[PDB]
Protein backbone atom coordinates (compact mmCIF):
# COMPACT_ATOMS: atom_id res chain seq x y z
CA UNK A 1 0.00 0.00 0.00
CA UNK A 2 2.92 2.24 0.62
CA UNK A 3 3.04 2.04 -3.09
CA UNK A 4 -0.05 4.42 -3.79
CA UNK A 5 0.80 8.33 -4.67
CA UNK B 1 -12.66 5.45 14.08
CA UNK B 2 -11.40 1.33 13.53
CA UNK B 3 -9.07 -0.36 15.83
CA UNK B 4 -6.53 -1.99 14.87
CA UNK B 5 -8.60 -5.63 16.63
CA UNK B 6 -11.08 -4.92 13.89
CA UNK B 7 -9.12 -5.62 10.60
CA UNK B 8 -6.90 -8.13 12.40
CA UNK B 9 -10.21 -10.15 12.43
CA UNK B 10 -10.79 -9.78 8.70
CA UNK B 11 -10.21 -13.01 6.79
CA UNK B 12 -11.00 -11.32 3.44
CA UNK B 13 -9.74 -8.65 1.30
CA UNK B 14 -11.96 -5.44 2.12
CA UNK B 15 -14.89 -4.88 -0.70
CA UNK B 16 -14.19 -0.83 -0.48
CA UNK B 17 -12.63 1.67 1.74
CA UNK B 18 -12.92 1.92 5.32
CA UNK B 19 -12.23 5.06 5.73
CA UNK B 20 -12.30 8.50 3.49
CA UNK B 21 -9.32 10.60 2.11
CA UNK B 22 -11.04 13.66 4.47
CA UNK B 23 -9.78 10.58 7.26
CA UNK B 24 -5.77 11.15 7.08
CA UNK B 25 -6.35 14.31 9.74
CA UNK B 26 -2.19 14.21 9.91
CA UNK B 27 -1.73 14.59 6.50
CA UNK B 28 0.76 11.73 6.33
CA UNK B 29 2.23 11.29 2.38
CA UNK B 30 4.04 8.68 1.08
CA UNK B 31 6.78 10.34 -1.12
CA UNK B 32 8.94 7.26 -1.54
CA UNK B 33 8.36 3.50 -1.70
CA UNK B 34 11.30 1.08 -2.32
CA UNK B 35 11.48 -2.85 -2.14
CA UNK B 36 14.57 -5.25 -2.70
CA UNK B 37 15.45 -8.41 -1.88
CA UNK B 38 17.63 -9.17 0.97
CA UNK B 39 18.83 -12.36 -0.75
CA UNK B 40 20.71 -10.37 -3.79
CA UNK B 41 20.46 -7.11 -3.00
CA UNK B 42 18.38 -6.45 -6.18
CA UNK B 43 15.83 -3.16 -6.49
CA UNK B 44 12.77 -4.77 -7.13
CA UNK B 45 10.07 -1.86 -7.05
CA UNK B 46 10.95 2.05 -6.85
CA UNK B 47 8.36 4.95 -6.51
CA UNK B 48 9.45 8.81 -5.64
CA UNK B 49 6.57 11.37 -6.27
CA UNK B 50 -7.71 9.05 -5.70
CA UNK B 51 -4.06 7.70 -5.24
CA UNK B 52 -5.12 4.67 -2.68
CA UNK B 53 -4.58 1.56 -5.37
CA UNK B 54 -1.52 0.34 -6.72
CA UNK B 55 -1.49 -2.62 -9.54
CA UNK B 56 1.82 -4.52 -9.37
CA UNK B 57 2.65 -6.51 -12.48
CA UNK B 58 5.84 -8.95 -11.47
CA UNK B 59 7.23 -11.71 -12.56
CA UNK B 60 7.12 -15.83 -11.38
CA UNK B 61 10.68 -15.01 -9.87
CA UNK B 62 9.16 -12.86 -7.05
CA UNK B 63 6.97 -15.95 -5.57
CA UNK B 64 10.54 -17.45 -4.74
CA UNK B 65 11.67 -14.56 -2.97
CA UNK B 66 12.12 -15.13 1.19
CA UNK B 67 13.16 -11.87 2.73
CA UNK B 68 12.18 -8.59 0.78
CA UNK B 69 13.32 -5.20 2.14
CA UNK B 70 10.75 -2.06 2.46
CA UNK B 71 11.85 1.62 2.52
CA UNK B 72 9.27 4.17 2.91
CA UNK B 73 9.98 7.98 3.09
CA UNK B 74 6.05 10.00 3.93
CA UNK B 75 5.88 13.78 5.00
CA UNK B 76 3.58 14.66 7.93
CA UNK B 77 1.56 17.65 8.45
CA UNK B 78 1.53 20.22 11.77
CA UNK B 79 0.46 17.88 14.14
CA UNK B 80 2.35 15.13 16.65
CA UNK B 81 2.33 12.03 15.24
CA UNK B 82 2.52 8.93 17.96
CA UNK B 83 2.19 4.84 17.52
CA UNK B 84 2.08 5.68 13.38
CA UNK B 85 1.41 1.32 12.75
CA UNK B 86 0.49 -0.16 9.45
CA UNK B 87 -1.86 -3.42 9.22
CA UNK B 88 -0.82 -5.06 5.81
CA UNK B 89 -2.88 -8.08 5.26
CA UNK B 90 -2.06 -10.01 2.08
CA UNK B 91 -4.88 -12.39 0.61
CA UNK B 92 -5.01 -15.12 -2.06
CA UNK B 93 -8.27 -15.15 -3.36
CA UNK B 94 -10.63 -15.18 0.05
CA UNK B 95 -8.16 -15.91 2.88
CA UNK B 96 -5.39 -14.35 4.37
CA UNK B 97 -1.59 -15.76 2.75
CA UNK B 98 -0.06 -13.38 5.59
CA UNK B 99 -0.19 -10.22 8.04
CA UNK B 100 2.26 -7.87 8.32
CA UNK B 101 2.51 -5.53 11.41
CA UNK B 102 4.67 -2.60 11.55
CA UNK B 103 5.73 0.08 13.94
CA UNK B 104 6.34 3.89 11.92
CA UNK B 105 7.33 5.03 15.27
CA UNK B 106 6.68 8.65 16.62
CA UNK B 107 6.90 11.63 14.33
CA UNK B 108 7.22 15.52 14.72
CA UNK B 109 4.75 17.91 12.73
CA UNK B 110 5.90 19.10 9.59
CA UNK B 111 8.85 16.24 9.30
CA UNK B 112 10.13 14.35 6.64
CA UNK B 113 10.49 10.39 8.11
CA UNK B 114 11.79 7.25 6.42
CA UNK B 115 11.06 3.52 7.78
CA UNK B 116 12.49 0.37 6.93
CA UNK B 117 10.57 -2.84 7.44
CA UNK B 118 11.11 -6.81 6.65
CA UNK B 119 8.61 -8.54 4.91
CA UNK B 120 9.40 -12.50 5.44
CA UNK B 121 7.16 -14.45 2.99
CA UNK B 122 4.74 -17.16 4.13
CA UNK B 123 5.82 -20.55 2.90
CA UNK B 124 3.88 -21.35 -0.51
CA UNK B 125 3.62 -24.76 -1.65
CA UNK B 126 4.32 -25.21 -5.54
CA UNK B 127 0.51 -25.30 -5.91
CA UNK B 128 -0.10 -22.06 -4.47
CA UNK B 129 2.68 -20.65 -6.49
CA UNK B 130 1.32 -21.82 -9.72
CA UNK B 131 -2.29 -20.88 -8.43
CA UNK B 132 -0.67 -17.76 -7.60
CA UNK B 133 1.33 -16.60 -11.74
CA UNK B 134 -1.54 -18.18 -12.81
CA UNK B 135 -4.86 -16.09 -11.56
CA UNK B 136 -3.10 -12.51 -11.60
CA UNK B 137 -5.00 -10.09 -9.39
CA UNK B 138 -6.39 -12.44 -7.47
CA UNK B 139 -3.73 -11.44 -4.83
CA UNK B 140 -5.06 -8.17 -3.13
CA UNK B 141 -3.94 -6.71 0.09
CA UNK B 142 -5.13 -4.20 2.40
CA UNK B 143 -3.11 -1.67 3.93
CA UNK B 144 -4.64 0.05 7.49
CA UNK B 145 -3.12 3.30 8.84
CA UNK B 146 -3.46 3.49 12.50
CA UNK B 147 -1.99 6.84 14.92
CA UNK B 148 -3.17 6.21 18.26
CA UNK B 149 -5.25 2.70 17.54
CA UNK B 150 -7.48 5.59 15.06
CA UNK B 151 -7.61 4.37 11.52
CA UNK B 152 -6.30 7.37 9.29
CA UNK B 153 -5.75 5.58 5.72
CA UNK B 154 -6.43 2.75 3.37
CA UNK B 155 -4.40 1.93 0.49
CA UNK B 156 -4.93 -1.53 -1.37
CA UNK B 157 -2.97 -3.26 -3.95
CA UNK B 158 -3.08 -5.94 -6.37
CA UNK B 159 -0.87 -8.45 -8.01
CA UNK B 160 0.19 -10.35 -11.07
CA UNK B 161 2.79 -12.36 -10.92
CA UNK B 162 3.20 -13.03 -15.00
CA UNK B 163 5.26 -10.89 -16.12
CA UNK B 164 8.11 -11.57 -18.71
C1 LIG C 1 1.61 -1.48 -0.96
O1 LIG C 1 2.01 -0.88 -1.94
C2 LIG C 1 2.10 -2.90 -0.78
C3 LIG C 1 3.50 -3.10 -1.03
C4 LIG C 1 3.84 -4.56 -1.09
C5 LIG C 1 5.23 -4.84 -0.69
C6 LIG C 1 5.88 -5.85 -1.54
C7 LIG C 1 5.31 -7.19 -1.34
C8 LIG C 1 5.55 -7.72 0.02
C9 LIG C 1 5.65 -9.20 0.07
C10 LIG C 1 4.62 -9.85 0.93
C11 LIG C 1 4.35 -11.29 0.59
C12 LIG C 1 2.91 -11.63 0.43
C13 LIG C 1 2.67 -13.06 -0.04
C14 LIG C 1 3.34 -13.48 -1.33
Amino acid sequence: GCGCS
Amino acid sequence: TIRPEHVLRLSRVTENYLCKPEDNIYSIDFTRFKIRDLETGTVLFEIAKAGRFVRYQFTPAFLRLRTVGATVEFTVGDKPVSNFRMIERHYFREHLLKNFDFDFGFCIPSSRNTCEHIYEFPQLSEDVIRLMIENPYETRSDSFYFVDNKLIMHNKADYAYNGG
